[PDB]
């Protein structure tokens, strides 16, 4: 369904409309068809990579490569999301303040293992972004660990580039962009009018989870450029 | 002539903005031209008897109109408010990290100017990119203006690229081959374009002022440096073929260049082109093509760089094979370190690259150049123990050649044809090689063979 | 200087040898010039009032000196015996099989001349390659002479390449940008070189006569055409970028060309360069590189061809895409088949390739060219009686028939007439949407009126 989201962006189809249509065929089912910036957690990537390795060990390169596509696609979905952000900021993010909303791999947990937030944040760090990160459950120390070069107890890049916000409004105050990477229910309730006033313009919201669907016109009226996964710009 | 530019503000008092605006003021007495910069020290210097840029003719130009209609100031905000036309003339360094690392242009300074202009502007102004910008730079300035608009604020965006070379900047401004101005194909865009044409019409004939759309203008600046670089890589490619066949590359280049459709400029074979413009521009073109899903176009232009790199590498390899592939603790003279004669500029100098190859063989380089400061050579050859152990910077050529196995000419300084080669021969180790990387010793070959050198050069069979 | 050429023989009475020797005779009254060929029909024509080659100014040149000091004969052997200087001016077709198939030059005619010259020669003669030859051709001539020597036979070998274009041959001969003469760096070689210089000195200023070694000379001819073709591929590469960004390739070309170091010639974007010279010389240079173990130089020049090929392919694809990726039984007008305007020559014409792409989609092509013979178009589009051509290809006697009921009008050659046509009328009778694909920028400045008329008008190097 992530691969379909890319095609939706290119054509004008909407990935949520498509997902609903596919999922109503009872042979396919409507579960696990929610497009995103990419799947995470301590199970999916590890189990798939394990399966791929077994294939190669067993001289089954065709089966190896078939399954490797599940990973490659997930990596591509991440990378193209970050590229949309970066291109929208003129290919320069040095010293730009960007809000990262959501660090957990999914909502309603503190688990960050293989969270797409780690990868999108790392792409923006490689551009020199000044990231202000907010998540209602993830400890601040874990975020610092997750973005640090492992075997580095104090990373120069993390302390120069990364700020952990105690509230979302701090994170967006003076931001060029608000990047929603985890689908926390609270993010749809934010006071966006307030957020808009104190952002630099043009003000972007990049919704990596479709969590602001139906707010789009309202957010465009306030004066945001609101972009999301699987919708043409 | 609907609209008339009467006040010009230029944000950026560097190598582009300073001289261009100084010439505009000189040629347009009725226009007030105010060059601004945050760097107080630099502005002070522009107001001093020692200008911060050395360019032949610049002092005279500046002194003839500074204080009359030409002004230099740190008061950026007032200059913008007053201005009818604002030039943005800041650098766009290559990204050093992230998407397009090493190739893409970094718009941060252009963006900062745009944001500052809109914050300090009311009414009508023409805003014009004068710096070498990537294609779509004007789109970004537009987006910023559109996103931060005010009632009655009407900013028009134009492109007006610079075609200046170091050492010829005044000549190039007074008597340009052309002036290029890009703007939108709308009534307001054409009104803006005409106003800036009128400024140049004070001293440039109308037939030399070319008006285009904004993208054509931005792309022409990059493409021009790329076509020029292609000619050098093309004649360098022929030089390899000359070495293999018995043709002589200077005979071939003359023959080709006498066809008036090809022309005789930029056909001089060498160890490789250099400078801060050619490789940069070609690489930015290649990156733009990849970004736009044009891989065929990308790979077409990369050949210009791949050929330059191969020329450098095969020249180094000739030197190395001539000393039997063992240079460790061999002393070699490098004459010339600048990217070309008559400058101290070392940016992308083929001398850097030749030297780095020999250092990677353990060679003891003794490097002479008559204008490049020593500390620049040390920096250029650093990552530094490999440099301090292997690199010596000679105050004269004769020291560098004394007890050397080989003499490598890497930059075409005229003085190198005047050296006392009999002397240099007496004190070199035998066989005594001269590797002419620039064809600068052509015509001294016979006598240098007589003296006892094994003289070798680019585009000539051994 | 020391030696004076008084009799010249030219073996080969074609488009190089005939005109060059005719101008030499005109300009050098004291030199007897005898052009020879085995083809008796052709020699007779050179002696007729209807010359076998049409070139502006040629008739006047030939009639002013034929029978005085200019002669055309089938007596090859006598012409050689008498000659002080013998030009070899025969074709070197590309090999059609074997090592270097499709790319390497075939020396068979050059060799035959060299063998014949040595068989019919005594004493001192200068032998000069005038045809476009591969690098080392002179080496081969010299091997043949050295292997078949006779007492007191002294043959010197020179290279003297032609720089003529069709339609400008006389102007190019009378007022050349340069004359190029290659010879050995020996006293003998330099004697020979100077003798031929003196011939050209009768009307070309010494500063326009460039003397070189033989390999430099041969290589300059190939290299010059490669540099010219590279400018077209380079500006065509830019045209692609223009289409993607909103730049206009004619604006950019003008901007680049006004830098006097680049110059404003050969910077006109197109569907692709053509003719019997550009592709052939570039491929010959790439083959030579591979043969001398210079793969980097080989791949560097191959780009000139790969780019031309891409330029053609992407144009075809825009056409096909705009017709919804189905063209089966759709009538398309192909206006222009010659490789360039003002000729009937179809050798390597981009029109052939665009046409084959549309044939491969089942298009019904109606092709109009005012000057190319209809039999030639049929040959060019046939496989090496062809059913695909008779099923898919109609040759139109006028451009209105070709557009009548067409879905697209594709301009492939820049004939001037094409901008004058009644496009209002053509629009009425086309199927809709009606497309014009201008592969030559010849309809610039009619854009607005054509869109007003109702066409979707598209061109190279302009964003849709």
């Amino acid at each position: 369904i992530n691969s379909i989201s890319a095609l939706c962006e290119a054509t004008g189809a909407d990935v949520e409309e498509v997902a609903t249509a596919i999922g109503m065929d009872q042979r396919i089912g409507n579960k696990f068809l929610k497009a995103s910036v990419g799947f995470g957690g301590s199970c999916f990537q590890k189990d798939v990579l394990n399966l791929v390795y077994l294939c190669e060990a067993l001289n089954l390169p065709e089966v190896a490569r078939y399954w490797q596509q599940v990973i490659d696609m997930n990596d591509y979905q991440r990378r193209r999301f970050a590229s949309r952000i970066i291109d929208s900021l003129f290919n320069t993010v040095t010293d730009k303040k960007i809000a990262i909303l959501g660090f957990a791999f999914k909502k309603d947990t503190g688990d960050t293992r293989e969270s797409s937030s780690i990868y999108i944040s790392k792409y923006l760090m490689d551009e020199g972004a000044h990231l202000h990160i907010y998540d209602p459950k993830v400890p601040r120390e874990q975020i610092v660990v997750d973005l640090s070069h492992p075997g580095v107890s104090e990373d120069d890049q993390v302390s120069r580039l990364v700020t952990i916000s105690k509230d979302p409004y701090e994170a967006c105050d003076g931001a060029h962009a608000v990047v929603i990477c985890t689908e926390w229910d609270m993010f749809k309730e934010l006071d966006y009018e307030r957020i808009h006033k104190k952002m630099l313009k043009p003000a972007f919201i990049f919704d990596g989870r479709r969590v602001l669907d139906g707010l789009h016109n309202e957010l465009q009226t306030i004066g945001f450029q609101i972009e999301t996964i699987g919708k043409k710009v | 002539s609907m609209f008339e530019i009467k006040k010009i503000c230029c944000i950026g008092a560097g190598y582009v903005g300073g001289p261009t605006c100084s010439v505009i003021a000189h040629m347009c007495p009725e226009i007030r031209v105010t060059v601004v910069d945050v760097n107080e020290s630099r502005i002070n210097a522009w107001n001093s008897p020692t200008l911060p840029i050395y360019e032949p003719g610049l002092k005279e130009v500046v002194e003839s109109c500074r204080g009359k209609n030409l002004f230099f100031s740190t008061n950026i905000d007032d200059a913008i408010k007053e201005a009818d036309l604002v030039f943005i003339s800041v650098n766009t360094p290559t990204k050093t990290y992230g998407m397009g690392k090493g190739r893409a242009a970094d718009l941060k300074y252009i963006e900062a100017c745009a944001r500052r202009i809109v914050q300090n502007s009311n009414g009508y102004k023409i805003v014009t990119e004068k710096s070498a910008v990537p294609v779509r730079a004007a789109e970004s300035i537009r987006r910023i203006f559109d996103a931060n608009t005010k009632p009655n604020l009407n900013l028009q965006v134009l492109s007006n690229p610079e075609f200046l070379a170091e050492g010829t900047a005044i000549k190039d401004l007074k008597n340009p081959d052309r002036v290029l101005i890009g703007g939108d194909e709308t009534p307001e865009g054409q009104r803006a374009v005409q106003a800036l044409c009128a400024v140049y019409e004070h001293w440039v004939p109308r037939e030399k002022i070319l008006t285009t759309n904004t993208w054509s203008s931005e792309l022409s600046k990059l493409a021009a440096n790329a076509f020029l670089a292609q000619r050098i890589s093309s004649i360098n490619s022929i030089s390899a073929l000359c070495e293999a066949t018995g043709a002589d590359v200077e005979e071939v280049a003359t023959a080709i260049g006498m066809d008036q459709r090809i022309g005789n400029k930029f056909l001089k074979a060498s160890v490789g082109f250099g400078g801060s413009c050619f490789q940069k521009d070609v690489l930015n073109l290649v990156y733009l093509c990849e970004a736009l899903n044009l891989p065929e176009v990308a790979r077409y232009w990369q050949q210009v760089i791949d050929m330059n790199d191969y020329q450098r590498r095969r020249f180094a390899s000739r030197i190395i094979d001539s000393l039997f592939n063992t240079v460790t603790d061999k002393k070699i003279a490098i004459l010339g370190f600048a990217f070309k004669k008559d400058t101290g500029d070392t940016r992308e100098s083929s001398s850097i690259y030749i030297s780095k190859y020999l250092m990677d063989e353990g060679a003891h380089l003794h490097i002479y150049d008559p204008k490049v400061p020593r500390e620049q050579i040390v920096v250029d050859l650093s990552h530094d123990d490999q440099v301090s152990r292997l690199v010596t910077i000679s105050k004269d050529p004769y020291e560098a050649c004394d007890g050397a196995h080989a003499v490598v000419i890497c930059t075409e300084w005229d003085m190198f044809k005047e050296l006392d080669y009999e002397r240099i021969h007496k004190k070199m180790l035998k066989p005594a090689f001269i590797f002419d990387g620039r064809r600068v010793l052509d015509g001294l070959h016979n006598e240098l063979q007589t003296i006892g050198f094994q003289i070798e050069t680019i585009g000539k069979k051994v």
